[PDB]
């Protein structure tokens, strides 16, 4: 903590949001599939890194 | 706590109030690194508490 990735880098993990939503933004997309994007993002957002449930999520949004 | 370098430079200044200077300079060096460490110490020991105080809230919630 006294470093506060001053000595880490930033994880990125938070960073899977924006890095998949540009991934996305550039696509003419219907709008179901933009919630159902919403919520699996905000699952990731509550579901911690080292989880199996975190990883299928990933696995999904990937 | 200075390496051998400010000692060897301690011996090297010839008049007394220079090394006297030299000695209390090197003093307040290793003061306000100390505190440095102490704050950064106390800091992240009252971040962890806050941390475990938060599952505290929760348990009372519960």
């Amino acid at each position: 903590i006294i470093k506060k990735e001053l000595g880490l880098e930033k994880d990125d993990k938070d960073a899977i949001e924006e890095k998949f939503r540009e991934r996305l933004k550039e696509l003419v997309v219907p709008k179901h599939v933009m919630d159902v994007v919403d919520e699996e993002l905000s699952k990731l957002g509550l579901l911690d890194n080292h989880s199996s449930e975190f990883n299928v999520t990933r696995n999904y949004l990937d | 706590g200075a390496e051998s370098h400010e000692l060897q430079d301690v011996l090297e200044e010839t008049n007394i109030p220079k090394r006297l200077y030299k000695a209390l300079s090197l003093l307040k060096k290793e003061f306000e690194l100390s505190k440095l460490q102490q704050r950064l110490g106390r800091e992240v020991e009252e971040k962890i508490k806050q941390t475990h105080r938060k599952f505290l809230l929760q348990e009372q919630l519960k």
